[PDB]
């Protein structure tokens, strides 16, 4: 459901 | 460059990206793969300011992908490398059959009685990490033509008789990675013409997963504008997977 990848 | 304008900006660099894959299967009785593939495209929302050059990298030679086209605006060879159009866009399209993650094993049991009741048992089983739901389950089951009415038991989830449609279809919201759950269901038969055997069709299923089947899995996605004033490090970055059935159907 969008996960940090920054 | 036809795909983008020249002086775009932003005060915050913010870009998405999803990984969206069919899965889909043919097995039979007996637990033999007969068939197997996935189809996946990457899509990516950006809004970065200027004319950024991105380079994307996923776990590519790890898992083994069998063919792909791409976007414009990629230059070929390897990592991939692009200035994006700016907002929504198709970066990628693949395939691939080797090394499959299969999200559900599906495990049918039937038993004739006399001429007047059928007997079925079918249990699901979750192959991946306990961490991760799927949501949106369907188990379809399907009945004779000759079926006068339908019993069902099960614990979890819930299930109607749908005569238009000559199935008994199983609902479940959310289930968990390694996990098991049954249904039973006994199926109350009208007499029949006798030398009319029942070619029993598959059951088949549907379902949403947050990962990629094929094993893919994203590696780095960086961006560099030389003109401006801000670096990799400033760009805001999130990922999504979702993994789906398509055809997905175990022969009883």
């Amino acid at each position: 459901s969008y996960r940090p990848y920054a | 460059i036809g795909w983008r304008r020249e002086g775009i900006k932003y005060r915050r660099n913010e870009l998405f990206l999803d990984v969206l894959e069919s899965v889909n299967l043919l097995m039979s009785p007996q637990g033999q793969v007969l068939s197997a593939h996935v189809s996946g495209r990457v899509v990516m929302k950006s809004y970065l300011s200027g004319m950024p050059e991105c380079k994307f990298g996923m776990n590519d030679k790890s898992i083994a992908i069998d063919d792909c086209t791409f976007h414009q605006c990629v230059r070929l060879s390897r990592s991939i490398s692009f200035i994006p159009p700016d907002g929504e866009f198709e970066l990628m399209r693949y395939r691939t059959t080797k090394d499959i993650i299969l999200p559900f094993r599906v495990i049918p049991l039937v038993r004739e009685v006399g001429r007047t009741k059928l007997e079925v048992k079918v249990v699901i089983k979750s192959n991946f990490k306990p961490s991760l739901l799927a949501q949106k389950i369907e188990v379809r089951i399907p009945t004779p033509l000759n079926t006068s009415g339908v019993q069902v038991i099960c614990m979890k989830g819930k299930a109607k008789y749908k005569a238009s449609e000559n199935a008994i279809v199983w609902k479940i919201k959310r289930m968990a990675g390694m996990k098991e759950s049954q249904i039973s269901a006994e199926i109350e038969l009208l007499p029949t013409n006798d030398k009319k055997k029942w070619a029993r069709p598959p059951i088949s299923m549907n379902f949403e997963v947050p990962f990629a089947p094929s094993g893919l899995k994203v590696r780095y996605l960086k961006v560099f504008e030389p003109k401006l004033n801000y670096s990799d490090h400033d760009v805001i970055k999130w990922v999504r997977y979702i993994g789906r059935s398509g055809i997905y159907e175990t022969r009883c």
